[PDB]
């Protein structure tokens, strides 16, 4: 019941994109693939490992062997930007198992690391007996970031909320991350830090 | 002639990250699966993770899933074990072993041979002097001793009357308490009579904190 | 009551 | 491998002349199953003759019972003819009143 | 004492024909109660006892399928064995299976059975354990290890100790009148002079059930297995059996020979003399 | 995924030792056996139920049927003293499953029950705001003991530490068990007892 | 260098007879050590080297079963292939299997093998990888995908890299005296005049082990693959082998022809001249 | 050492 | 398809008259396996003859070795007779002292 | 490991009763059925999907296909009133799996909805620092009711106890359900409610 996809894949236009769906003996399960563009329903593009439906072009082909199912899109067009989910049925679980999903980005811009701006709780908010750290993340491409909070070089779990990236005016992406603290916790530790990760590289404040 | 060499272990602190590596020789490493099997000292063997011949997939035990990641470099003939967010539970010896059969897509058959392994021990480490309390005798055979509590690291050495007493002397192993500090006791039996007779001073010596304690024990 | 199914050689 | 039939010819009840009895020919211990059996009223082939269903014994040798309703007289002498693969010419076993 | 159920299956390959001729017969103790014949126009498991057609269509329908199917397998098996033995299509070969179960006096399970034979020779058979098979020749082993893969050992045991015994129990109670009878042998002795110096003392025992019977000739109280002749027990055709044991006697000594008859439905053993 | 071995097996020299590895349908799994002497790596001695590697002597034989795999050592030598672990692969778990291990002792001494010495918390430690019951176990053979703590005939779970057995001077084994309490719990109950079990029998103080 | 173990299985279907003749032979390098013959009265894996019966009866017992069973299959297989090829039962057909493993100088695993052949022609075989099968003809494909279904790829590899290799290792140490020997060829040259202008220079090499040997005639230091004749290596019957290479020579030029001998046992190559 | 079991064609 | 046997006749040791040697006939490269091999002491059938076990080569062609103790003389000249399915008439290859 | 039966089935005498045992791929498992009359041990009535034992009448028939095994009792007698448990063996669980049980009622009465009488905590009990709401359920048939408690439109978990139904004098059934509260919680909410459900219909107080 554990099948894992990379979170996002970026590819140059006309190149060949490749989305994997790894799983323990997923090669012995029948893997399917659904493509979902924003705001609409998923559309089957590859079913039973390699077969293509009627309307799907031969550019999109499937693959599934050993421990890795693979969706391959040759000669990528801009209209292939969407989310891609793999699909198995775990016989020994009585559970149909979707993959995590992969946001395929066919880039028109170059790739920009994110601009991180971190705000501490204002005196007005502290005097309301609350503390909220506002981490604003903007001007990145492709739209895929992960945020970690550090309270004195120690991980921070609860009190953290993070937006989903969205297209800016200039078609870069942006998102925000908030950390709810008590004014006591805000003074308890000596420093708080927002860690944003984008394309292997991490930017902090 | 097949040889496996673990390394990278040692003493770490919780939360940190640690990378183990196993250097291989004596077989086409690019064709066989490799495994990590750990052993908490004084306990049984425990399977950690394993990886097929190419690195396609990655088999994880559930107790270390998400935190560990196993990889291999076929151009270097080296197996790696990445530990993230180290915990006190990961304190154990880590053996690296080579799946006997070739081209196995999953780690199902027996592991031979095993490397000598590396030792991973995590703690909130800092050196500490030991507190020494007298284990007074009861008010036939009579026994008494010393309790050497909450020191770090190993070891303490205990002698009685500056080493002038050896008959009846018995030192026990140190426990690693849940706090990360060791605790050892060491007693000496003497005739039930003659308890009154002589001075009874155990001489604890803990070189890590450069502490020496001489404690006299007496009944009631 | 005869046996449910049969064996092949 | 083949086994050759044992044949017994007898009446169901102790025979008494003029009283309706039943003529049994009981072939046993033979193999394979293909066997020919007729009953004979004075050398003539008796038509109203049935047989049992093919069962077999512990040594896997089959056995059948061919029977007919008949009213014995004192001069009428009956017999049973059995052809088999183990038999070049059909054996005939005539019914004795005390066998 | 005990009771028993046995089914007998025989399939003979007809050269030149597809469907071999198939004959299945079911017995309880010594009373046949079901029949299935390939060459019958019925094509359905027919009743052969008085107490069996009280079972409804659920029974006869399943029983027909049960050995329609048992026949199907034998068709394929007759061909499979034709390969195991390097045999041509122009031959006629027989496959015989017999399986059944034995209950005790209190309906208890006692013993299971399944034995298979190719051309009158033992082939494969199920051991007493009901956990093991014993192959007669080479070929049967390639079948044996095939069955060992599919746990045919176990799955026979679930028939023998499950549905077989519940049938034998349900039969012994539904036809309790026919099946639980005992029928003492109606006996008489025969004297046939052969020479002027010897004769034959024949010892008859007609009309008995079950077929178990023990005939013993004795001279002066001493067992006489010498000049003795014993025909195998014959069915009288009406559910009862007959058997006679003779002895050759020197004239003037018939009052020295004693015939002894032992039967279950007989209270004390018999003794007969001329 | 549950395979259980006996904790220890003691056998006379030259006898035949027998270590079990029970498990639900473990006969349908491929069982292996490894021998580990103190301080060194495990060594394969039996793989796939019954096969011996090249170097393993024929005295050591494997077995696996029904619900119990069995390692058998004929004509036990002193050098056969070690821990023994069985090895299966649970198809329906994605887990290789080791047994608990069996500490085989080939006795040279006779068998001696342990000397149990229990110490109450000292007044010096009581005035240090701690309480530690010291249970000392010495002069037993073979080296396998289990310690249970009873605070007024009721079990005591946490706060207990116990050493691994080690060889004494006279080659008997010894170990210690500590129970950390608060000075209140030492006073809460009317009596404390240290229960040491060795070869089925239990010794109490 | 390396070492090797090979078993050779041959089953020839006897027409009219149910069980075919089966012959299994075990070699290490070039020394046979086990034999099993169907027509042998033993019906048990016999030893045929001096160093193998130090293995106990538990070994001989299982080893017999192992190829009783291998024989059973060839019987069943001989029939299966008779169907794949539309062949009558009156023919005689052969199934030849050879599997074994190669270890290196340090006991390492080097190579696995399994090849099957029907009537001297290639049928199915296991590739080097040990993960792939290659089917020779059509029929072998219907078998190939059948084996691919059951992971026969894997399980052959687990014999080859497990007990096969552990056996070859244990044999090379138990018979360490016999198996690690090398025997340099005992050489000599022969002169047989044929015409008044030619003769024949024959180059002998007796008593050597292993059987690997290289005889080459050379005229004036130039390789002579032309008028050269080379019989295949003959076994002397005592674990050693012989091979001779002859050449036709123009009279008065024997001092121009040089015979060169290469063997594993010899430190450096030989050269023979008249 | 001979192979454990065998394959059918 | 069929292959016809290659036949070599030779002694185990370099032969010397009057000293016990061993006579080998080594037939190889034949197919199918049914083969008949005899050793001949002046055209006569030598009885005390054993053979090797049926093994085969890389091309699946079988090979056998038949051997007997023999004491060669100068007048005793030996040969080996081999009948096969690929052989219409049994071949005989005579033992040469230097081949 | 989850095989589910209906809780109760009511059928007129002489009609055909039908008890289901639904489960994931139970059609591929070997189902058994046991009949347990009050105060006695279970009695085997159908084993291996459809087989009847010796003593079991032909009215009782088994069934098992796809995802639902079904026990069918034709021509229901009065003596067929009992609990019925189905039995499988979860191969991939090492667990024998009994169903929830079904009380087959062959009705001689017509069907009556329950009479619910709810009592608030008495003043005498309140001054003992306890509060217990007494819900009395009586005069229903068949004997199958389910009780839910609602404190101000909100469900109530703990503090609820409920009796097993039992025959009244007039052979209808009755049972009681108590809600233990602290006197504080009884004053916290404005109204409490006892919800009794019987044959699809629900009665409240």
């Amino acid at each position: 019941s554990v099948s894992t996809q990379p979170p996002s894949v970026s590819v140059a236009p006309g190149q060949t994109a490749r989305i994997t769906c790894g799983g323990n003996n997923i090669g012995s399960k029948s893997v399917h693939w659904y493509r979902q563009k924003p705001g609409q329903a998923p559309v089957l593009v590859v079913y039973d490992n390699n077969a293509r439906p009627s309307g799907i072009p031969e550019r999109i082909s499937g693959s599934n062997f050993a421990n890795t199912a693979t969706l391959t899109i040759s000669r990528v067009e801009a209209g292939d930007e969407a989310d891609y989910y793999c699909h198995v049925w775990d016989s020994s679980s009585d559970h149909v198992v979707f993959g995590g999903g992969t946001k395929l980005t066919v880039l028109g811009q170059p790739k920009a690391a994110p601009s991180v701006t971190l705000f501490p709780p204002s005196s007005e908010e502290l005097q309301a007996n609350k503390a909220t750290l506002v981490c604003l993340i903007s001007d990145f491409y492709p739209g895929a970031v992960t945020v970690a909070w550090k309270a004195d070089s120690s991980p921070v779990k609860a009190g953290v909320e993070t937006t989903t990236p969205s297209k800016q005016s200039n078609n870069k992406y942006a998102a925000s991350s908030y950390l709810s603290l008590t004014p006591e916790q805000w003074k308890s530790h000596r420093s708080y830090s927002c860690q944003v990760t984008h394309e292997g590289s991490t930017v902090e404040k | 002639q097949v040889q496996l060499q673990e390394s990278g272990g040692g003493v770490v602190q919780p939360g940190g990250s640690l990378r183990l590596s196993c250097a291989a020789s004596g077989f086409n490493f690019s064709n066989y699966g490799m495994h990590w099997v750990r052993q908490t000292p004084g306990k049984g063997l425990e399977w950690v993770a394993s990886i097929p011949y190419d690195g396609s997939h990655q088999w994880h035990a559930d107790s270390v899933k998400g935190r560990f990641t196993i990889s291999r470099d076929n151009s270097k003939n080296t197996l790696y074990l990445q530990i993230n967010s180290l915990r006190p539970e990961d304190t154990a010896m880590y053996y690296c072993s080579k799946a006997r059969i070739s081209y196995l897509s999953a780690p199902a058959w027996w592991f031979d041979p095993w490397g000598q392994g590396t030792l991973v021990t995590v703690s909130s480490a800092s050196t500490k002097g030991p507190s020494v309390f007298p284990l007074a005798p009861s008010s036939g055979t009579a026994a008494l001793g010393c309790l050497v509590k909450d020191y770090f690291p190993e070891p303490v050495t205990v002698s009685w009357n500056s080493g002038a007493l050896t008959s009846g002397v018995h030192t026990f192993p140190a426990v690693l308490q849940s706090s990360g500090l060791y605790s050892l006791s060491s007693v000496v039996t003497v005739p039930s009579s003659s308890l009154g007779t002589q001075t009874y001073i155990c001489n604890v010596n803990h070189k890590p904190s450069n502490t020496k304690v001489d404690k006299r024990v007496e009944p009631k | 009551v005869t046996e449910h199914d049969t064996l092949l050689y | 491998i083949q086994r050759t039939p044992k044949i017994q010819v007898y009446s169901r009840h102790p025979a008494e002349n003029g009283k309706s009895n039943f003529l049994n020919c009981y072939v046993s211990g033979f193999h394979p199953s293909d066997i020919e059996v007729d009953l004979l009223k004075n050398g003539e082939r008796i038509e109203k003759v049935e047989h049992s269903d093919l069962s077999f014994s512990k040594d896997w040798s089959f056995y059948l019972l061919y029977y007919t309703e008949f009213t014995p007289t004192e001069k009428d002498e009956y017999a049973c003819r059995v052809n088999h693969v183990t038999l070049s010419q059909p054996k005939i076993v005539k019914w004795d009143r005390d066998m | 004492g005990s009771h028993s159920m046995r089914y007998f299956f025989t399939s003979v390959s007809r050269p030149g024909r597809g469907e071999p001729r198939f004959i299945a017969v079911g017995y309880v103790d010594d009373t046949q109660f079901v029949r299935f014949d390939s060459d019958a126009a019925s094509q359905k498991m027919e009743p052969r006892a008085p107490w069996i057609e009280q079972e409804g269509p659920e029974y006869w329908d399943q029983e027909t399928r049960n050995m329609k199917a048992h026949s199907q397998t034998d068709r394929a098996n007759l061909g499979t064995l034709r390969g195991y033995y390097n045999q041509s299509e122009d031959g006629s070969h027989t496959i015989q299976i017999m399986y059944g179960c034995d209950v005790g006096p209190d309906g208890r399970f006692l013993r299971g059975y399944r034995q298979d034979a190719y051309d009158g020779k033992d082939y494969i058979a199920l051991n007493e354990d009901l956990r093991s098979w014993t192959a007669a020749d080479m070929a049967a082993q390639i079948t044996k290890r095939k069955w060992e893969a599919v746990h045919a050992a176990e799955q026979r045991r679930v028939y023998l100790e499950g549905r077989c015994v519940d049938g034998l129990r349900r039969y012994l109670e539904n036809g309790k009148e026919t099946l639980q009878r005992t029928d003492p042998p109606k006996t008489h002795m025969t004297h046939h002079p052969i020479s002027d110096h010897e004769a034959t003392l024949r010892c008859w025992a007609l009309g008995f059930y079950p077929a178990e019977i023990t005939l013993t000739w004795q001279r002066d109280g001493e067992d006489q297995t010498q000049d003795t002749e014993l025909v195998e027990t014959r069915p009288a055709g009406d559910g009862t059996f007959q058997k006679w044991a003779a002895v050759v006697v020197p004239s003037g000594e018939e009052q020295r020979y004693t015939c002894h008859v032992q039967h279950e439905g007989l209270p004390k053993p018999l003794t007969l003399r001329w």
